[PDB]
């Protein structure tokens, strides 16, 4: 199932959860969320991943 | 009758009538006639050449700029049937650039086995709408004639009519070739079989036209055959048919091939046998053999090649295609290019159809009239040795039509090289295109731009994604509409839902007037909301056909429609009857006339109708009419998606940017029935009615009735209602006061408003006396003072509603002197 | 006032407030500031937070879902100015999904530099429609505001307004930032420099707000630069210019190149100096030197490549182009995507156009807002090292606006490898892309589909061949047209000619409402007949704009169009005075108003009325109005394409077989002029008019005059014109008859009818006598007979027209007892 | 100057002119006269190329 | 449509469920049948 | 348009030059011009 804008925000922090999402520093790669997600299907870990600490 | 005179295979004329002599003996034409490039000519060379031995054409006749020919009557007196084997350009009959010809003469033509005909830019020829092709051809849709004298001026069709005439659209027309002659039209019962002038059905055999009905022997042109005059069906052995329209013996056949044989000429054909037909070459799977004529199967699976000039071949025309029939392999590549308006489904399903493999490409380029490409029945192998330009195999451009490209359920395909190209087909959708592409086996060969999603199917609806009504119910006078919700994998991209309804008379409609309501999209339930909507404003008790179809922003389009579904409201209430007008010609018989509501809005069950009686006016009584002045009556778009396409893709960069992966008075009434009339009876004499009129359309379920309507009767009076009756008693005072008495007509006709009273004596004059009804009640009766002495004569006249009524007879009364 | 605090270069707050607390001495922020994604919050934890200090932000602000904040009056009442160096999405603040956020709050905004401000998808903010944009931003139009509360609620917009209010559109409104504060707005003699509370202008400098009006040294926001409080235009040396908003001494510059240098920081950059600026880099043609931190001009041509992640960047936003400021040579290709709606091309032009070579592929795909490609300032050279896929080096696909592709008076261009590419491109035509291929000089670089005919410029006229018009001349009420002949090489293209017509009011119309007519072609004169046609219909006096253009068959287009010629038809006659009504105020007085026509035809030159007399009724005169009854009146193309072409084609075919190569009244009147209304004098008492009103648009050359108009207008009477005047002279006979003498008033209200005689003797009634027209002429007045002895009270009352006069005063005469 | 049908035909029998068009057999080559005088210009040569004794 | 006639329509979208009073989204804006499904509440 | 009144378009079409009468060609077709202007003839 692929999750969308609006909606991936909402099952964030919820798959992250507690803890936010990290930011060191901007450091375009082009492969950020929508293409990962949205226009492509996406699992948990790659939801995962984005967490703060884990 | 048989045919005396050489064949004389088809031959042409052209820039002298000196050439037009080799037709002296010819009672049939083993070929074309073409009669062309004649501008040194004049009329008063053409009186003289008449051709009365011609009778059957085979392949076709051409007429192109042939000056001073004003009609072929005298040409061709006797041209029957034209066999049309072989077309010019899908056409029998020619006629083009034709100057001069005024009438077109052929009073004798009948049938014309297959092909149409064209006449166009004569400028000068008439005659032609008083002709019926029905009789003449087999497709009269096919023809095309335009651009004659016949349109643009006005040439006079006077001709005898007498002569025969037969319904077209919607009138009869006589149908008659020239001022003198018409087309022979009879009796249904002989098809095709031929008749004589008298009505007689010819033989079945036979066609066109007989001498003798009902035998063989005595025809002039028979269908199936011919041999010996005689002409049967099928000719027995040892004669083997020739040409599809006459049959020879063995050594005809041999002997001309051998001529073509010995004889190098390049347009001869080596003649075979094959199932007793004396054919130029048997098709795929038998071989020439050197003994005897007829070519045996072969022991190996050798196709009949067909070899392409230039390795290319145009097909856009019957007489094209017509070139490869009975080929199977075609050594080159296809174009097919039908400039048409006319489908040709079937003649290039004849001709084509039995080719398999095709060593080119296959190229189709501005065809309109071809609604599939079915018509290659056989088609399974496209090599593309012959690669298009650009390194293409199939090829597709503005095809108006081309609604399906196969049928794959059952159909096979092969493509070696090359890969598939498809530009506007907008009747051709991208799903059979897909089709094409995993059933040929070319998935890796595609790029991007050689199969445009915006070109194909624009205008057929075919994203093939249904969509279900969850519940509808539709109550009086308006409907409630709810569906299943529609998502597509990216939720922002859908817009909305249009909805299209519009009457629909009966149970069928075309599929995509249609008046479209633009749908909010529903919020995201992520319990799932239905999206519903509800209309506003319709006709009760009437067919709507009803249909939602998604609309989703381009990026793949994964859009979704319904079946057209039928839901059908209920009915109301009726109109007032229209035109409500009641007549009286008897006095108790009213009729009153109506029609049924503009808007029935239901089966009219019967009319409720009331007729009320009244009372004469009130201010009537208290009105005087004897006093001066006693006059008593005779009683734009693409903004709001960029809209869209541009909040999604603000929020897109902004999801990428911010994460990061990390590291009721019973008045007498009648249920008119059936009837937009109604005739009453049993009415008072020269008294008015209230007509109460309303409909009403439903009975046993509570009566829904409509609104009423009143209009107003008035009946005759009868004929000796307003006298006066009874004697006219007078009582005599001392002051020689007459009191008259009389009694009142008790049904008078309305109210008798006032007396006439004419008493006159012997030599004297006559009196008047008005006697109201204040006076007759009051004084009961009149009350006449100051006679003179003598006997009086007394007339009297009684003034009714209606008018006056008939003086009493002279009453006499003598007082003293 | 001066900026107390450390100036805490850009940063975001994400997860906890606790990060919040770095802004504790923050007067300036030196980048962005970025409060997003708090979810664990409360409103009850927002009471608190404060910054008093924070004045101005350099880059934007951006909030996106913080949960429990309700209103930034608490967290930034001090934001005067967003500098906007580097946008968000071409934006200068961004607040998306902003759950719980009531209103805005930013009571202390004056001035955005440069960006806009998109606030959307809030749900429940309001007190937005209540701000103007125009005083706060420069560039109102670009603003995105929806989908908040305002829109599908109502939330009340309650707040002082005592404040200031201005207009928007056509109405005032006041401008109130929350319940308690609402925008500063002060007379615009300050554009932009500020103004204190009461009105004083601030310092020419100052920007926003200031603390003393003229002076600088007491400012909270300057507009060009800052230097140690008492900012200045220009600091000059040893100050140089850092961050476009404020100047260092050259230790500061060069101790942070030091820093970045030692400290191999992945963000630094190696600043250097150039014109007294500590930029991070000097542009191409200057070389970093070791010894002094200024880059001197180097001795060779040395661009500034400008190298790109995957060979591969995407230009969708201002701050995508901003990355590519000062770059001039790029090492990858650029895929140009801008969906917008709103033109880019100043923020393009100063970010690109300084760029001159590309070593890849320039693509622009679905961009909208582009007009133009002309922001390519200095692009000379496309390398096209990097080809795309499918081998092309220029691209173009649903650019909806792309009008003009460059200007070739002056641009040069040139490229390598590569063949161009063209979709889609409705307001781009195909002159523009043969130039672009000439100018490049890649001509045999084309294939077949690589630029559609029949996309580019479909909706744009611009097949750029003029036609012209022979001779036009327009009459009375309608107009004819003609123009020279024009023919494609292949005749039979020309299926006639389009003409467009419309009513243009001013001068100035848009090419391309707008009624057509067909056109027939003409016949090929092969003395050349000149088409013309002629219209039907039109209102006159009106500016008609007309033109013509041709209709051929795509087969390559050659078709014509003619300039856009204004015809202006002549003016006729006007029509009926609209609403003709007449009132009368005084006795001579008659006062009538009309509206002009509605349809005036011509400039009103002035209005023919006339009014005339008329004589009393002649039915009048011979009714009696004393007999009972005496009321005296108070007085679907695709198939014709594919017929023509389908004709030429079996034309063609035919030529192709046939030909082998060898081996007056006058009433007074008044000419209103300039004028709806009249008022006339000199009129009789109690009689009426009859008024012919009529409208004329034309005196000088013959008076073109409009259809008269009738209506009625009657007087009022005078005060005593009814009573008779004159001795009531009477004659007495032997039979006491007496015979009434009275002269008749002359002058009456139309008429006297009859008189009402009443004589009364002392202790008698009184009676009553009439007096006819015929009565007062036969008998010479009245005749009374039959008086009692005794003297009579005589009182006469005068029935006129108007009513019954005043009684004449008590007579006494006395008859013998 | 290119001509086309319709005047082609007009343009014949006047620069051939007394002598017809020859006629041997059809003995298509797709050559024949509409891509060579009216989608392409054309000369004298090729229109006294289709007369009959010359 | 206004109120008193309006009613048919949420009679119509509810049957037999009944609806609380508020006619301001129908007489000047349009019935788009969003707001009334919502309207009733069982 | 018919006869009589069809005469203010033949002398607009020909001006001082006249014209034969013939309505036929406009009381039932259309008046394109082509016909007016051959009706009269110099």
């Amino acid at each position: 199932e692929t999750l969308c804008g609006g909606e991936l925000v909402d099952t964030l922090q919820f798959v992250c959860g507690d803890r936010g999402f990290y930011f060191s520093r901007p450091a375009r790669r082009s492969r950020g969320i929508v293409e990962e997600c949205c226009f492509r299907s996406c699992d948990l870990a790659l939801l995962e991943t984005y967490c703060a600490t884990p | 009758h048989l045919y005396p005179g050489e064949v004389c295979p088809g031959m042409d004329i052209r820039n002298n009538l000196t050439r037009l002599h080799e037709l002296e003996n010819c009672s049939v034409i083993e070929g074309h006639l073409q009669i062309l490039l004649m501008f040194k000519t004049r009329p008063e060379d053409f009186r003289d050449l008449s051709f009365p031995k011609l009778i059957m054409i085979t392949d076709y006749l051409l007429l192109f700029r042939v000056y001073g020919l004003e009609s072929l009557k005298d040409l061709f007196p006797n041209l029957t049937v034209i066999r049309g084997s072989r077309l010019f350009f899908n056409y029998a009959l020619v006629i083009f650039e034709m100057v001069h010809l005024k009438e077109l003469g052929l009073y004798n033509l009948m049938n014309i086995t297959r092909g149409s005909v064209r006449i166009e830019k004569n400028n000068e020829l008439c005659y032609l709408a008083t002709i019926d092709w029905s009789r003449i051809l087999d497709s009269v849709e096919d023809n095309y004639i335009v651009l004659n004298k016949d349109d643009n001026e006005e040439c006079g069709d006077i001709c005898p009519g007498n002569c025969p005439a037969t319904v077209i659209n919607g009138q009869f027309v006589e149908r008659c070739w020239t001022h003198s002659h018409c087309q022979k039209v009879c009796p249904t019962i002989c098809k095709s079989h031929g008749c004589t002038a008298e009505g007689l059905c010819c033989h079945s055999e036979c066609l066109g036209n007989c001498s003798q009905p009902d035998d063989p022997t005595k025809c002039v042109a028979c269908r199936n055959f011919y041999l010996d005059g005689r002409c049967v069906e099928t000719c027995p052995p040892p004669y083997y048919h020739f040409q599809d329209w006459r049959c020879v013996n063995f050594s005809f056949c041999q002997d001309l091939h051998h001529k073509c044989k010995n004889s190098r000429r390049q347009g001869c054909h080596q003649y075979v046998i094959h199932n007793n037909k004396c054919i130029p070459e048997c098709p795929s799977g038998y071989t020439m053999n050197s003994s005897n004529l007829l070519c045996t199967p072969c022991l190996g699976p050798c196709p009949k090649v067909c070899h392409l000039l230039e390795g290319e071949k145009t097909i856009d025309s019957v007489t094209s295609a017509q070139e490869l029939r009975g080929c199977t392999v075609i050594n080159g590549s296809l174009i097919i290019n039908i400039r048409g308006g006319n489908n040709l489904a079937a003649e290039l399903e004849a001709n084509l159809g039995l080719i398999e493999e095709i060593s080119g490409y296959l190229k189709i380029r501005r065809s309109y009239a071809l609604v599939s490409l079915s018509f290659f029945r056989k088609l399974r192998l496209i090599r593309g040795e012959t690669l298009e330009i650009g390194n293409y195999s199939f090829y597709a451009l503005d095809n108006q039509n081309l609604r399906q490209l196969w049928d794959w359920s059952k159909h096979n395909l092969t493509i070696t090289q090359g890969k598939l190209f498809f530009h506007y087909n907008p009747k051709l959708c991208l799903s059979e295109i897909h089709k094409m592409e995993e059933v040929s086996g070319t998935k890796g060969r595609q790029e991007r731009n050689d199969i445009a999603l915006k070109t194909n199917g624009d205008q057929a609806s075919c994203e093939n994604e249904l969509l279900k009504f969850s519940y509808i119910r539709t109550s009086f006078d308006k409907i409630l509409l709810r569906w299943e919700p529609y998502w597509p994998p990216d939720f922002r991209d859908l817009l909305g839902f249009m909805l299209f309804y519009k009457e629909a008379p009966y149970q069928n409609v075309t599929e995509f007037s249609w008046t479209v309501v633009d749908i909010d999209p529903p919020l995201r339930s992520n319990s799932q909301n239905h999206p519903g909507w509800l209309m506003r404003g319709l006709k009760p008790w009437t067919q709507y056909a009803i249909f939602v179809k998604t609309l989703v922003t381009f990026s793949r389009t994964y859009g979704a429609k319904s079946d057209i579904i039928y839901v059908q409201t209920d009915a109301t209430n009726p109109s007032v009857p229209l035109d409500p007008i009641s007549v009286s010609n008897s006095s108790s018989q009213i009729i009153l006339k109506w029609k049924p509501p503009s808007d029935p809005n239901g089966n009219i069950t019967h009319y409720l109708v009331f007729w009320e009686r009244q009372a004469e006016d009130s201010e009537l009584f208290e009105l005087d009419y004897c006093l001066k002045g006693l006059k008593l009556p005779s009683r734009q778009i693409l903004k709001e998606l960029e809209e869209s396409s541009f909040r999604k893709t603000f929020e897109d960069y902004l999801h990428n940017v911010v994460f990061v992966p990390r590291k009721e008075e019973h008045r007498p009434f009648e249920k008119v029935v059936n009837k937009e009339s109604l005739v009453i009876s049993g009415l008072r004499h020269f008294t008015g009615y209230r007509i109460e009129l309303q409909a009403c359309n439903q009975d046993t379920p509570e009566e829904r009735c409509s609104v009423a309507a009143y209009v107003s009767a008035r009946t005759m009076p009868e004929a000796k209602a307003d006298d006066i009756v009874g004697p006219v008693t007078h009582e005599i005072f001392e002051n020689n006061v007459v009191h008259l008495m009389w009694q009142e007509p008790k049904e008078p006709n309305g109210l008798i408003v006032l007396y006439e009273v004419s008493y006159r004596r012997y030599g004297d004059e006559e009196l008047h006396l008005c006697v109201s009804r204040k006076h007759f009640a009051l004084e009961r009766g009149c009350r006449l003072r100051g006679l003179s002495p003598g006997n009086y004569s007394v007339r009297i006249r009684a003034t009714s509603l209606a008018g006056n009524g008939s003086w009493t007879e002279p009453t006499y009364f003598y007082v003293t002197d």
